[PDB]
């Protein structure tokens, strides 16, 4: 049960985090800004991959010291 | 830590589950199957203090904790519990990251496949392995052992499976599955040292009873002889060290508790014993088959360790056996531990390389893909 | 030891000149000259102070650095330092995280004595290799040769 | 040396790695808008007509939906980092923990007061 | 100096109340829980002269006074009194207003919830304090001694409540509170010292009592020893000179007083007294904490200053206790003074600010609320 949810939600949460677009309302000059709203949302969501990154990097630091500190304190 | 993408070992039971690398004679540690949580109302500040412990964590803290296993005769029923046993298993003891590692579980072969469908899909799903195999216990004690043929009783924490296997290949009508294992001598050993004086009950005690089987009981080569002179003799009796410095001596309990596996009427259970499923799974082989599983009655797992068993199996099925039959148990000293070497053996030979269910085949076809490629 | 040692250094004449005033007062009659338990505990109660004789042995064990049972005037100078702070709260463990990362280049977790070297000659501060040697003496409590994410958090305790 | 000099050393060498540390985030900002210049690149808009102008709205929303996928699957494994973090912390507290339970004392009369109450206006520069 | 918005920490017992700021090692001040009022006619004028005296004042004055204490056997049986004895704790020597500042008030793990209740209201409606916490004195005894495991026993003025604690957490139903405490003790040396010819039974008698007790008497690691000599021969007698300059010689009567806590029928008590209680809350804990609450046995109340209490209960334990296992008592100098070293410890813990009942969760539920946050 719940390992098949865990996996279903990841997709879950990735569908949901899924948005709605309609093109046919909208003329040229508001489908080149709708364009730009779209790039500007893959921008955010790059810039917090990389601070993600960031921080995956000083853990893996942190957790290598905090290893090192209980081998040499048992 | 490994520097190789061996496959990785691990043998699940309803006891300990053996873990380590393919490639080895030895699982780098046993990890109780246990997930442990606090009975207790904390009253200090700062203490830190989790909802759960597992492994060895939770034996090393049980004094405030009620300790559960997952695993129910050899069927996972707890998963949440499972998987905290492999994420600490994996992450903290073996320094195993499945990701990069083909990974080998093992089971009865006699299990409902829920067990062998959802452990597959644990590792896949869970642990993102690229690869899965799920082995036969009977299988993995022979490849242990050096053996292609023989009937392989187990007699362990969980189950007996009593399987018999001729040139490698199963002979299903003989299977005795039985319900009787380490677990239920355990309990009926608490109420026979109850009638001594010594009542065990809770968590502490039930691990206590667990660890004075394991370092005072046997089974006896011959149990009336034994009964008769350990119920009229404390030269029969043998001590045990309680953790408070309080002591208990046990007599003919000693043996009246391992003794259930050849007389299971001592818990309430219908059942054969495990000299006579040995005995059936040979006998209901074909008649030229017969003389090979004489010659090899083969031990696996745990409690084939209680002295005189494999000289009380060897002549209790001597007994039941036609003449001219020559009967033989092979008892290595990979007991105990023969099934998870079995899977390091197994994992590593070139003739299995192309048995690994891979994730791609997994994912294209779902959890039953371990019906097609394992078992 | 060494944050209010180096407060004592920094001490100006006529700061020293009053607080040797002070030592003065503490020490009259004394066979010695230097302050026992029970100077120590007739000018506390002079003061209004009521300290048990655990709590007076504890004071002078605090700052007695010859292992004389008496506090002299340079160990009555760290005494008084210990007794007032300008450096409060001294930060925290949180911020001497960050700032051990800095010292460890190679990011083993671990300060080495080339790490060390590196950090003390960035200060401007002319480097004798005796300052070298004390500071990793100081430092590595286990005598590995290294300072490890502990050491590092109690060799600098109290460091503004 | 003296516990003096130490001092001032030790207090010296934690400046000096306050510095690296705004250096190494500066350096870092440089290096994430370069990352950014490549990953999400400028849209070239110049004559695309009324359809292409649809065809590219569904194309860059396909590329949220990826884009987002790839940020969750770092996250996770950032968040099972945390877990970790949390658990070693607690071990090696418990291993470093013992007869260490820290205290204060009160018996530290302030050498201000002091001062004022021993030399009276005689206490003018301490 | 005090320029940080501090805790305020205070043990108020059936004897004396322990006050300081958190974040000190100790109280700044011991105010004993006594309220003095004149109990004589006055005859001159413009002499000053107060409905009543607090702490130290009612103790300078009191030739003249009758001394009252406000708790008794573990709790506040009134509570305005107490209001004047905190008024005078926080306003006079301290010299803080609690408006400004949480605090930190303390009780035994079983104590009668009015207690908490009343200390909640007061520290809200009478001081308005920002913040309330009650505490269990059994923790911060721990917090004090560098444990997190271990029994603690506190027999203080009014009561021993005998509590172990392992990983923090309470295992309650292996408490063990005694109606046996110091103020016994005193009033058993008053009726033996009138068999000497020192009847002493009016306030200033009964403190002069009390004072005898807390220098003279050694206890005796070895009662029947010592009484067997005490008895005999003056040259085990020790000279205490009362206020008016006479002299008492006081002998086996010196450690008979101490000698109540391990014969509590000494006061009309029903007890096994102190090395018992202590023992039981071992016994009727699991065997796998017993061994680290016998290694354990932790020091907190006041009998635990007399010269030689530590090898008195250190041998009734071990004989009590179990071969082979180790028996140690935790005696630390924050003696006496535990309660209050560990409630700065607690009041100063990141791990507590969240523990504090806000002046506006008082507010809303009224000062029931302690008792559903604290513990
Ligand atoms: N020396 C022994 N004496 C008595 N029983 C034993 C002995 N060794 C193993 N057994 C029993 O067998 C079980 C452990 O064996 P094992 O097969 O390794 O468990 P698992 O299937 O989890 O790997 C326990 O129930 C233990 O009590
Ligand atoms: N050296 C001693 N000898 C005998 N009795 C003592 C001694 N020291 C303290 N007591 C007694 O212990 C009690 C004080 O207990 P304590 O815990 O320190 O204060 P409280 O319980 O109010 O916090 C009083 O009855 C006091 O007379």
């Amino acid at each position: 049960g719940k390992r098949q949810t865990e996996r279903e939600k990841k997709k879950k949460i990735l569908a949901e985090r899924r948005k709605v677009l309609a093109i046919d309302h909208l003329n040229e000059d508001q489908l080149r800004e709708k364009a730009k709203e779209l790039w500007q949302s893959i921008y955010n969501l790059e810039a917090e991959k990389f601070d993600l990154q960031e921080k995956f990097k000083q853990q893996k630091y942190e957790i290598n010291v905090l290893r090192n500190r209980i081998n040499d304190n048992q | 830590d490994e520097d190789e993408t061996t496959a990785l070992v691990c043998d699940n039971g309803s006891g300990l589950v053996k873990a380590g690398f393919a490639g080895d004679d030895a699982p780098r540690a046993v990890f109780p199957s246990i997930v442990g949580r606090p009975r207790h109302q904390g009253v200090m500040v700062g203490m830190g203090q989790k909802d759960s412990y597992v492994g060895d964590e939770a034996q090393s803290k049980r004094g405030i904790l009620t300790l559960k296993y997952p695993i129910e005769h050899g069927i996972i029923t707890n998963w949440d519990d499972m998987e905290k046993i492999w994420h600490h298993t994996f992450y903290n003891e073996l320094r195993v990251a499945p990701e990069e590692h083909p990974t080998l579980l093992t089971e009865a072969p006699l299990n409902p496949k829920a067990n062998r469908e959802k452990m597959t899909q644990i590792m896949f799903e869970t642990f993102n392995v690229p690869a899965m195999y799920v082995a036969i216990q009977a299988v993995l004690s022979l490849y242990a052992s050096g053996r292609t043929t023989g009937i392989v009783l187990d007699s362990g924490d969980g189950v007996t499976h009593n399987v018999p296997i001729y040139e490698g290949y199963a002979l299903p009508h003989a299977i005795m599955r039985l319900d009787l294992a380490g677990r239920d001598l355990t309990d009926y050993l608490m109420k026979i040292l109850t009638e001594r004086g010594y009542s065990f009950v809770t968590t502490a005690e039930r691990e206590i009873v667990r660890d004075i089987k394991e370092k005072l009981c046997y089974v006896a080569l011959d149990f009336e002889n034994e009964m008769a002179t350990a119920a009229s003799s404390s030269s029969l009796e043998k001590s045990y060290e309680l953790p408070d410095g309080q002591v208990i001596t046990i007599g003919n309990e000693r043996f009246r508790c391992p003794e259930t596996l050849f007389q299971p009427s001592f818990i309430g259970m219908e059942s054969a014993g495990i000299h006579e499923t040995t005995y059936n799974s040979i006998m209901k082989c074909d008649i030229d088959i017969r003389k090979d599983l004489y010659a090899n009655n083969v031990m696996s797992g745990g409690t084939t360790m209680y002295p005189g068993i494999a000289d009380r199996m060897q002549k209790e099925i001597t007994a039941l056996a036609p003449s001219t039959m020559k009967i033989k148990i092979i008892a290595p000293p990979e007991r105990k531990y023969s099934v998870w070497i079995g899977g390091s053996i197994l994992a590593s030979l070139s003739t299995f390389q192309q048995m690994w269910i891979t994730k791609q085949e997994y994912d294209e076809a779902g959890p039953s893909i371990v019906h097609r490629k394992c078992f | 030891d060494d944050i209010y040692k180096a407060a004592v250094e920094q001490l100006t004449e006529e700061q020293k000149n009053e607080f040797k005033a002070a030592f003065d007062i503490f020490v009259l009659g004394a066979e010695d000259g230097c302050i026992s338990t029970k100077e120590l505990g007739k000018v506390m109660r002079m003061l209004g102070q009521n300290p048990t004789p655990e709590e007076l042995q504890e004071m002078i064990d605090e700052v007695d650095e010859d292992g004389s049972g008496t506090v002299d005037f340079d160990e009555f100078l760290v005494m008084m330092v210990r007794c007032m702070k300008d450096d409060s709260k001294g930060k925290s463990e949180e911020e001497l995280s960050d700032l051990f990362r800095m010292f460890d280049k190679n990011a083993d977790g671990y300060i080495d004595l080339d790490e060390l070297k590196i950090m003390l000659q960035a200060t401007g501060e002319t480097i004798t290799e005796d300052d070298i040697e004390e500071l990793m003496k100081d430092g590595d409590k286990n005598n590995d040769g290294r300072i490890d994410y502990d050491e590092f958090l109690e060799f600098m305790k109290g460091v503004e | 040396i003296s516990a003096s000099r130490k001092l001032q050393l030790k207090t010296l060498l934690l400046q000096i790695a306050k510095q690296e540390l705004e250096r190494e985030a500066e350096e870092r900002r440089g290096e994430k808008g370069r990352a950014l210049s490549t990953r999400c690149q400028p849209l070239e808009l110049a004559g695309l007509g009324f359809a292409e102008l649809q065809d590219l709205c569904r194309q860059l929303h396909a590329r949220v939906d990826k884009v987002d996928e790839e940020r969750y699957d770092i996250e996770a494994k950032v968040t099972k980092n945390i877990t970790e973090i949390a658990d070693l912390t607690q071990k090696i507290f418990d291993l470093r923990g013992k007869f260490k339970r820290p205290t204060l004392r009160r018996v530290r009369i302030s050498a201000d007061a002091m001062m004022q109450a021993l030399l009276g206006a005689r206490a003018k520069e301490s």
